[PDB]
């Protein structure tokens, strides 16, 4: 088994940079390598075949170089549109296999999320569960600590995350965090909090309420 | 041109089996390999097996040697991707991609097929509010529903700029829930008109359930 | 062109010398040979022949005359002749494809290959010669050898886990019982034919096997159904439909191989060139497949210490692997070669899409009236691949060289049959014979002719070479350039027989179903 290893896992640049990306080979592939990119939602799309030959279609601002067991995908002027995955496939040796790939992310500047808690609806207080949602809208970098408190006390294990894709018009990201627990272990604290530590923040952000009133 | 049509969304429980096909129109069919390839959410791509036209001659992934069979019917040119013991480790994307040699140099690629592995069955997504206020942001819970996927959207796209609908995250139950999120600024000529017509299509559910700041 | 009366006069010309009645004969020839420019080229070599006849004639009655030199150039001009009149007199060569699978069901392999061709030579018409009469005989041959194994088994029983019974004394013991089973089978077919003379080889062989090795017939039925379908599928072509071979003096030969000794590829050899010169168009053995397209692998510059037979089963076994034309292809030596050179060959093939960029197609070939081309390796010549027109002036010497070389053998062979003796005694009754009528001057000839009865049984024997394989159309090669008929002691250089080459762009001869089926005998086993 050739294993492919990609670098870096995520790159972080801004359009008109250089881009490089790596793909090492546990063993010589000779000059067998390819290169594809994937968009969400899509289906991966072919731009360099056997380490260097050129596609048809393809803009030249991407070219691809290598030999034996290190290859470099190389991308001169960064267009909006190339913020993708990209990855590796050897073709030389069975089973063929790919690389895990490598994020092209825009880089911009810090920003700070927007937090925003929410309680329980009425309709599910009483179907059974309830949920305990907390927002953190717009924010850069990805990175993000969200913390779950009830009357000091922390939580984990009840509760999961969500991060929406990079915004096509800020470079932004997006948390939801919700909090799963019963009615009956809702009604039996008083205060349930949301704490947000973020880059963009000097310290963390709190934001909770009491059961549900005004 | 060059298409290659890929079967719809597939959903069978564990155990169970599933024909992928993928119909090639444009080129001469006998000329390309098919090949095919899964890729698992947030995983690399991992190559199944291909197999050649003008003859039955199918090599697969030593992973797959075991779980994949390939086929094709040449007469309409399209190529089949049987999976047997589907576990739900086996909840992927499958795409067909086309090759001019044995080795996969994946020229062109299919939509993909959605197979999904579960012992869940089809349910409808129960919505509820999100709207507090106190800028302001209020949205949606879609909680509870199987199998993917939901198309929500507010108030059938009139003011889009600061939607954020969530992917869609999966509970022990086996259902999945997501959330969609809205930002505004409260004191403004938007007081109300906030839906969320949520749509379910594997269960025939189409709710647009409105909320707005609660009660006190 | 060659040179003229007036010019011989001028080479050969001796002041006091007396104008001899076979100097005049030369010039009389020579003279009337340039006047033959709307004769064919058959009779313009007829005219060259007897010119060197009647030159030979000269030297030999004047052997101290001081025209013997120029005559002796003059006949080196003679052959330069023939092979200009033969690279500028081309006519359209007969677009047919001629294969052979006689004596039993053709295999899946072999109608693979086949079909490659078909695939690029979509104008040639092709031809797969069986035989009706004769689908058992493999079956036979299998079934005699290998009760004629546990036989020789039965003895030595006591002696085969151990040594001092090495693979040479077994072949040996078992051959004699081979012969005497060969020949039983042998007797009874002759005296079933003056008895019943309506009857086939199958109906002979398969009425023998159901009563001497208790085999069924029913099933032998079916296996003849089952191998007559599967080749009238794929251009068959039936032998004993070829009138033509069927009723010249060759055909015994061809039954002589196929009924009497079981050898299919002797079988092959005789009808192979009767039906190219009957018919005309390019013979070709099952293993071999079409040419590749020269412009194809010319990037990647091949090894220096490398084999030529290495090179071209690289560029085949890249060619399956990536290609997949024929499954399960062999890698042994495309996975010989560097990470690196092994993705120029899986480069360029990836820029092909159709196979017409691969393979070669044969289109419009052209050749002489005179020549057979034959195919070539890094032995010599090899008649795996045939190119000729219809009834070409050397596949008639080639076809008079078996029916000649035959005759020599069986001349010697059946005085020693005729004798119910057993097989040590037959066989020195017959090298006896052969070393009395050996005379100096087709000794290497006769000393292959000692094995004859051990073909097919026995590893590393090669008299199939001698009687109707290569060796045969190199002595049919120096009959043409020599002028004369029935050559026995090969005199011919490389390049003597290269002006009958087959172009290496024609045929891809280094298959893995032609590097497997050649010889490869070191495989003393001893079975289980």
């Amino acid at each position: 088994e050739i294993v492919l290893t990609q670098s870096p896992a995520t790159l972080s640049l801004s359009p008109g940079e250089r881009a490089t990306l790596s793909c090492r080979a546990s063993q010589s592939v000779g000059t067998s390598i390819h290169w594809y990119q994937q968009k969400p939602g899509q289906a991966p799309r072919l731009l360099i075949k056997f380490a260097s030959e050129s596609i048809s279609g393809i803009p030249a601002r991407f070219s691809g170089s290598g030999s034996g067991t290190d290859f470099t995908l190389t991308i001169s002027s960064l267009e909006p549109e190339d913020f993708a995955v990209y990855y590796c496939q050897q073709s030389n040796k069975w089973p063929f296999t790919f690389g895990q790939g490598t994020k092209l992310e825009i880089k911009r500047t810090v920003a700070a999320p927007s937090v925003f808690i929410f309680p329980p609806s009425d309709e599910q207080l009483k179907s059974g569960t309830a949920s305990v949602v907390c927002l953190l809208n717009n924010f850069y970098p990805r990175e993000a600590k969200v913390q779950w408190k009830v009357d000091n006390a922390l939580q984990s294990g009840n509760s999961q995350e969500s991060v929406t894709e990079q915004d096509s018009k800020d470079s932004t990201y997006s948390l939801s965090s919700t909090l799963t627990l019963s009615k009956a272990d809702y009604e039996k604290h008083k205060v349930y909090a949301c704490e947000v530590t973020h880059q963009g923040l000097s310290s963390p952000v709190t934001k909770s309420f009491n059961r549900g009133e005004c | 041109q060059v298409q290659l049509v890929q079967s719809g969304a597939e959903v069978k429980k564990p155990g169970a089996s599933v024909k992928v096909s993928c119909k090639a129109s444009g080129y001469p069919f006998t000329n390309y390999f098919m090949h095919w390839v899964r890729q698992a959410p947030g995983q690399r791509l991992e190559w199944i097996g291909r197999i050649n036209p003008y003859n039955g001659a199918t090599s697969y992934s030593l992973n797959f040697r075991d779980k994949a069979t390939i086929t094709l019917d040449k007469s309409a040119s399209t190529a089949y991707m049987e999976l047997s013991s589907l576990r739900s480790e086996d909840t992927a994307v499958y795409y067909c991609a086309r090759s001019t040699i044995t080795s996969p140099l994946l020229d062109f690629w299919g939509q993909g097929t959605l197979v999904t592995v579960s012992s869940a069955s089809t349910k409808g997504p129960s919505v509820f509010p999100l709207a507090p206020s106190s800028t302001a942001a209020l949205g949606c819970l879609v909680k509870d529903y199987f199998p993917e996927p939901v198309t929500v959207s507010w108030n059938s796209g009139a003011l889009t700029s600061g939607v954020h609908t969530f992917p869609a995250v999966l509970q022990s139950s086996g259902l999945y829930s997501l959330s969609s999120v809205v930002t505004v600024p409260s004191s403004s000529l938007g007081t109300q008109t906030y839906i969320c017509n949520v749509n379910h299509k594997p269960s025939n559910t189409k709710v647009d359930k409105r909320v707005e700041p609660k009660s006190c | 062109s060659l040179v003229n009366r007036k010019q011989l006069e001028k080479m050969a010309n001796v002041r006091f010398r007396v104008q001899e009645d076979e100097y005049v004969a030369i010039l009389d020839a020579l003279e009337e040979y340039h006047n033959m420019s709307e004769n064919t080229v058959v009779e313009k070599y007829l005219k060259l022949k007897d010119i060197n006849s009647l030159t030979d004639i000269y030297i030999d009655t004047y052997k101290k005359s001081g025209r013997n030199k120029a005559l002796k150039k003059f006949k080196e001009y003679l052959v330069t002749e023939v092979l200009e009149l033969k690279n500028n007199n081309l006519t359209p060569v007969e677009k047919n494809l001629h294969f052979v699978w006689i004596g039993g069901q053709i295999n899946d392999t072999a109608i693979n290959y086949i079909n490659q061709w078909k695939d690029v030579n979509s104008d040639y018409n092709v031809n797969v010669f069986y035989d009706s009469n004769a689908f058992l005989i493999n079956t036979l041959k299998k079934t005699i050898v290998e009760s004629a194994t546990n036989d020789t088994l039965e003895s030595f029983r006591e002696n085969l886990n151990d040594p001092r019974f090495d693979y040479n004394k077994f072949y040996r013991k078992r051959m004699e019982i081979i012969y005497d089973k060969q020949k039983n089978f042998i007797n009874y077919y002759k005296t079933q034919r003056e008895e019943n003379p309506d009857l086939i080889i199958d109906d002979i062989v398969k009425i023998y096997l159901s009563n001497e090795y208790s085999k069924d017939i029913d099933e032998l039925n079916s296996y003849i159904e089952e191998s007559l379908n599967k080749v009238t599928e794929n251009s068959g072509n039936d032998v004993r439909n070829f009138e033509e071979f069927k009723g010249g003096e060759s055909f015994k030969l061809y039954e002589q191989e196929l009924v009497e000794r079981w050898n299919l590829a002797a079988a092959s050899d005789i009808l192979r060139i009767s039906a190219l010169k009957e018919v005309g168009g390019v013979y070709l053995d099952v293993d071999m497949l079409p040419g590749i397209q020269p412009d194809l692998f010319e990037s990647i510059e091949k090894p220096s210490s490398v084999t030529v037979d290495f090179w071209e089963m690289v560029k085949l076994e890249a060619i399956m692997k990536y290609k997949e034309y024929i499954p399960g292809y062999t890698s042994e030596h495309f996975d010989m070669l560097d990470e690196e050179v092994q993705s120029s060959f899986e480069s360029v093939l990836a820029s092909k899409s159709d196979k017409s960029e691969i393979f070669s197609s044969l289109g419009d070939m052209e050749a002489s009236p005179l020549e057979v081309k034959i195919a070539f390796n890094s032995k010599g010549i090899i008649n795996q691949g045939l190119i000729s027109v219809k009834d070409s002036y050397c596949s008639n010497l080639i076809v008079k060289q078996i029916e000649n070389r035959y005759k020599i053998l069986n001349n010697s062979l059946n005085p020693a049959i005729s004798e119910d003796n057993d097989f040590n005694t037959t066989t020195n009754a017959f090298i006896d014979s052969i070393m009395a009528e050996a005379n100096a001057d087709n000794g290497r000839f006769m000393m292959e002719l000692g094995k004859y009865l051990r073909v097919g049984f026995f590893p590393d024997v090669k008299t199939t070479i001698n009687l109707s394989g290569p060796e045969a159309y190199a002595a049919a090669y120096q009959d043409l350039l020599m002028f004369k008929e029935g050559s026995m002691n090969i005199h011919l250089i490389e390049a003597d027989l290269r002006n009958f080459e087959i172009s290496k762009t024609n045929i891809s001869q280094s298959t893995e179903q032609e590097m497997a089926s050649l010889w490869s005998f070191d495989d003393a086993r001893a079975k289980a």
